[PDB]
C-alpha cells in the first residue's frame, strides 16, 4: 500500500513531466493550420542556432 | 370578428326556438333576436354597424381629449430624407428589414408631395422586445435609440456610396395638423382639411400612386410600409390627402377607402417619426 | 464581380466589436480572414487559427468561399477558432488510479450545497405527505386531528415561504408553490360539517390570495408562470363555486360554466397578461419585464387550459350526457388545439396541444373512478390516436411547418378555429335550457 | 483596385504612397459612384447572449418530436 501510494504520486509527477515537454514541443512544433497566424509577429522567425 | 357570431348565433338559435308564435314573450323574442342580430351582423361599405358605434364612441372621445401627443420608449425609428427619391434604391432599403442581427419591425418610404416638389423620408424602426438579444448585447442598459441610430447611419452609408444622397434627420414635418378635431371624414382645421386614405396593393400600385400624385391637393403624402423577412416582404400602403375643400364622402379614386372614421391614428401613423405600423394589413408583393 | 455584405463580430476572450464589411465572395476564407483580422481587431496565447462561422453553428470550412458555403447578403457571422482536436487523452497503466482520475474528470464533489438540495427536498416531501396523511386522517375518520395538522402544516410553510425570501430565493418560490397544496387542504377542509360549494369556494379563495401575494413577493421570475396559473384557476372556480353555493345548480351548469371561462381566459391571454403587468437606467429592466410577460402568458394559458378540462370532465364524467355535452367538449378541445397556431412560445403551444392529452387523460381517470370501464378503454383508444397524431408531425415536418399549407389553406384553418370558439356559446345555451329561462320562465 | 475588405484606391495616387507589399491581395472593383462611406464599430459588451439566443428556435420540429 505504502509502494503503491508511492508510484502514484510518481506517475502523476512524470505524467506532468511528460505534459511539460509535449506543452514544449507543441509550442515549439504548431499545426500547419496555424502557421498562418505566425506571420507578422513577435513570434514569425524565432529559432536561433542556440535553440 | 368572434364574439359577434357568437352572440348572433345564440340570438338566431333563440328565434328558431320560437318559429311558432303564440305567445306574446314568443313575439318579444323574436323581435329582440332579429334587432340583436342585425345590429350584431350588419353593412355599411366596408364596415359593420358595432365597428362603426365603436369609432364614433373612440372619435368622440379623441375630440373630447384632443392631445395625443406620446409615443413609445421600447421601439425606436429613424428617418432618412433621400433628396433624388429614386425609385431603384427599394431593394437595399426592403433589404433592412432583417440584416447584421439586427431586426427592423417595420421600413416605410414616405413621399410628400406639394406643386412639382417632391420630397421623401427612408424612415424604420426596430421594436426592442422582437429583438432583445443583439441589443442586450450591446451593453446591459439597452441601448436603442443608439442602435437605430447606428442603423439609421449605415443605411445612410451603403446609399451614399450607391450615390443618392441622403440625410439622417430629425425634426421632419407632420402630416396632421395637431390643433385639428377629428371629423369622420378626416380631421379639420382652420386651414383646408386632410383626411387618409389605405390604398389596397394590387398588379395595379403604381399607377394608383401616380394618380394620387396627381389628384388636387394641398398637400399629399403617400407611403409605403414593408414588414417581416426581408426575403419575403409584406406590403400596406396609406396616402393622405391634405385638400382645401371639406374631403368628399366618398373615396375620390379606385382602388382605396378614407377608412372613415380612423384618421387621427392613421394620420399620426403616417408620420414618418411615428414607431406604429400603418392601419390594417396587406399581402405580399 | 461579385460582393457581400456582411457583418462580423470577434468574440474572443474580451468585448468584441460588429462591423460591417464588404467583402468578395468568390474565393477561399483563408484568403480574407486576415482582412477580418485587420478590420475588427484593434491592430502569446499559443495562437489558435480564427475564421468565420455562423453566427450559431459551428465554424466554416476554411477552404469555402462564402458562395458555396450558406451566406446570404447581410447575413451575420461570428469569428471563431477552428475546430482543433483533443489533446490526447492520457492513458493510466494501473487501474484503480486510473479509476479515480477518470472518475473526478466530470464528478460533483459532495458539499453544502448538495446538502442543502436535499434539506429543501426533505423539507418538501414533508410538506407533501403530512398534508397526504392528515387530510386521508381527517376525511376518513374525522378525528379532526388532521385539521389541526394541515393547519400547522400550512402555516409552517406560509411562513416559511415568507421568511427565508433574502437566505434563497429557490427555497421562497419552491416552498410558496408547495404551500399551494396544504393551504387547499386547510381551507378546504376547514368548513365545518358536510363537503359542498362551500370548501372549494373557501379553498379556491385561499389559494387564489396565496398565489396573488406570493407573485407580489417574485423573488424567482420562475414561479411567476405557476403562482399566474394558481391565481387564475382559482379565480375560476371561486367564481364557479360561489355560483354552486348561493343557489344548488346542476352538473350540466358548472361543466359549461367552467369551460366557458377556460374559453374567455384563453381568447384573452393577451388583455390578461396585458392587465397581469400593472447610476442609470432607461429600459434596462426590459428583459426582467419581457420574461415576465411571457410569464404571464404562460400561466394564464395554462390556467384557461385547466378550467377548459375541468369543466369538460365535469360535463363529460356524467353517465347520461347529451351528445351536445360531448360536443362541447370535443369542440373545445379542438379550439385549444387549433389556438395553439396563434402563439409564438413553446410553452404556451405545449399547453394549448396538451389540452387535448390532459382532456383525453381525465377521461380515462374519471371512467375508471366509476364502474364505466368500456368507456375508458375508449377513452384510451382516442388517447392512441392522439398520440399518433403526435408522433406523425413529429416525422415528418413537411406536415408540421405552415409553409407547406398555401395561405387559403391556412385561411381555411383560420375560419375553423373561430366557427369552433365561436360555436361553443349557442350550443352551450342549449344544453343547459336558458332558452328555457325566457320562452316558458 | 482594393484590398479585400477595405476602400477602393483613387486613381490618382501610387501603390506606394497607399502603401501595399509584396504579399497583399488586391481585388479588382470599380470605384464607387458616390463618396465612400466609413465603417462604423459597434461596441460590443458580450457575446454570450447573441450566440445564446441564435440558438433558440420557437417550436421547430424538433419541439414536435420532444412532445411526441
Amino acid at each position: 500500500a505504502d509502494y503503491l501510494r508511492y508510484l502514484s504520486v510518481v506517475r502523476d509527477n512524470v505524467r506532468a513531466h511528460a505534459a511539460e515537454q509535449r506543452a514544449a514541443l507543441e509550442w515549439s512544433h504548431p499545426e500547419p493550420e496555424v502557421l498562418a497566424t505566425i506571420p507578422g509577429t513577435r513570434r514569425q522567425w524565432e529559432r536561433d542556432p542556440r535553440d | 370578428m368572434t364574439a359577434r357570431i357568437a352572440l348572433a348565433s345564440l340570438f338566431v338559435v333563440a328565434a328558431v326556438l320560437a318559429q311558432p308564435w303564440q305567445t306574446t314573450t314568443q313575439r318579444w323574442v323574436l323581435g329582440v333576436s332579429i334587432a340583436a342580430v342585425i345590429v350584431l351582423l350588419a353593412w355599411w361599405k366596408g364596415m359593420f354597424l358595432t365597428t362603426r358605434i365603436g369609432r364614433a364612441l373612440a372619435m368622440v372621445r379623441r375630440n373630447r381629449a384632443e392631445d395625443t401627443v406620446e409615443t413609445d420608449a421600447h421601439r425606436a425609428t429613424v428617418v432618412l430624407r433621400v433628396d433624388p427619391a429614386a425609385p431603384a434604391q427599394l431593394p437595399v432599403v426592403v433589404g433592412y428589414l432583417d440584416r447584421y442581427g439586427i431586426t427592423c419591425d417595420k421600413v416605410r418610404i414616405t413621399h410628400r408631395d406639394a406643386g412639382g416638389t417632391r420630397r421623401s423620408w427612408i424612415s424604420l424602426t426596430v421594436d426592442a422586445v422582437d429583438n432583445l438579444a443583439a441589443l442586450q448585447a450591446r451593453s446591459a442598459r439597452i441601448p436603442l435609440q443608439d442602435t437605430t441610430e447606428v442603423v439609421g447611419r449605415r443605411l445612410a452609408d451603403h446609399l451614399r456610396e450607391q450615390g443618392w444622397t441622403v440625410t439622417v434627420v430629425e425634426g421632419v414635418d407632420t402630416p396632421l395638423p395637431v390643433s385639428g378635431k377629428e371629423t369622420w371624414r378626416g380631421v379639420a382645421d382652420d386651414a383646408g382639411v386632410v383626411a387618409a386614405y389605405r390604398v389596397k396593393v394590387d398588379d395595379r400600385l403604381d399607377e394608383v400612386l401616380a394618380e394620387i400624385g396627381h389628384l388636387p391637393a394641398e398637400e399629399t403624402w403617400t407611403a409605403l410600409e414593408f414588414t417581416g423577412s426581408p426575403a419575403e416582404p409584406l406590403l400596406t400602403v396609406c396616402a393622405a390627402v391634405r385638400t382645401s375643400d371639406r374631403p368628399a364622402a366618398k373615396a375620390p379614386l379606385a382602388g382605396l377607402t378614407p377608412a372613415r372614421g380612423r384618421h387621427r391614428p392613421a394620420l399620426a401613423a403616417l408620420n414618418p417619426l411615428s414607431t406604429e405600423r400603418l392601419d390594417g394589413t396587406a399581402v405580399p408583393l | 464581380m461579385p460582393i457581400v455584405r456582411v457583418a462580423v463580430l470577434a468574440a474572443g476572450d474580451d468585448g468584441g466589436r460588429l462591423t460591417e464589411m464588404a467583402l468578395p465572395s468568390e474565393l477561399p476564407l483563408r484568403e480574407i480572414l486576415p482582412a477580418v483580422q485587420r478590420i475588427v481587431q484593434p491592430a502569446a496565447p499559443n495562437p489558435v487559427r480564427l475564421s468565420l462561422a455562423p453566427i450559431g453553428g459551428a465554424p466554416f470550412s476554411l477552404d469555402a468561399t462564402l458562395d458555396t458555403v450558406g451566406v446570404v447578403d447581410g447575413d451575420l457571422l461570428a469569428l471563431q477558432a477552428v475546430p482543433s482536436g483533443p489533446p490526447a487523452p492520457r492513458i493510466v497503466e494501473d487501474i484503480a488510479d486510473a479509476a479515480v482520475i477518470f472518475s473526478e474528470a466530470r464528478r460533483r464533489q459532495w458539499g453544502p450545497t448538495h446538502i442543502a438540495r436535499g434539506a429543501a427536498l426533505a423539507l418538501i416531501g414533508l410538506i407533501l405527505v403530512g398534508t397526504g396523511l392528515s387530510v386521508a386522517h381527517r376525511v376518513i375518520t374525522g378525528d379532526l386531528l388532521g385539521q389541526f395538522i394541515v393547519s400547522g402544516i400550512a402555516l409552517a410553510t406560509v411562513i416559511a415561504a415568507l421568511a427565508v425570501r433574502n437566505r434563497s430565493a429557490v427555497l421562497a418560490t419552491s416552498l410558496a408553490v408547495t404551500a399551494l397544496v396544504p393551504v387547499a387542504a386547510a381551507f378546504a377542509l376547514g368548513v365545518p360539517g358536510d363537503f359542498g360549494a362551500p370548501n372549494v369556494l373557501l379553498a379556491a379563495a385561499g389559494v387564489a390570495a396565496w398565489s396573488l401575494i406570493s407573485m407580489a413577493g417574485s423573488p424567482d421570475d420562475r414561479g411567476i408562470a405557476v403562482f399566474t396559473a394558481t391565481a387564475v384557476t382559482g379565480v375560476g372556480v371561486l367564481l364557479v363555486a360561489g355560483a354552486a353555493s348561493l343557489w344548488v345548480i346542476s352538473s350540466d351548469v358548472i361543466g359549461c360554466a367552467l369551460v366557458l371561462l377556460g374559453l374567455i381566459v384563453t381568447v384573452q391571454a393577451a388583455q390578461l397578461s396585458a392587465m397581469w403587468a400593472r447610476p442609470l437606467s432607461v429600459l434596462a429592466d426590459l428583459p426582467r419585464r419581457v420574461r415576465v410577460s411571457q410569464a404571464h402568458q404562460t400561466g394564464v394559458i395554462a390556467a384557461g387550459v385547466l378550467l377548459g378540462v375541468a369543466g369538460s370532465v365535469a360535463l363529460v364524467s356524467s353517465a347520461n350526457a347529451s351528445p351536445w355535452a360531448w360536443y362541447i367538449v370535443v369542440a373545445a378541445a379542438a379550439g385549444a388545439a387549433l389556438r395553439a397556431r396563434v402563439w409564438d412560445s413553446a410553452a404556451c403551444k405545449a399547453w394549448l396541444l396538451g389540452h387535448s392529452y390532459l382532456l383525453a387523460v381525465a377521461l380515462l381517470v374519471a371512467f375508471v373512478i366509476g364502474d364505466r370501464y368500456q368507456a375508458a378503454l375508449w377513452a384510451l383508444a382516442a388517447l392512441a390516436v392522439l398520440v399518433l397524431v403526435w408522433i406523425v408531425a413529429a416525422l415528418n415536418p413537411k406536415i408540421a411547418s405552415p409553409d407547406t399549407y398555401s395561405l387559403p389553406m391556412r385561411r381555411m384553418v383560420g375560419f375553423l378555429a373561430t366557427g369552433l370558439d365561436a360555436s361553443l356559446i349557442p350550443v352551450m345555451a342549449l344544453l343547459v335550457g336558458l332558452f328555457s329561462l325566457v320562452l316558458d320562465r
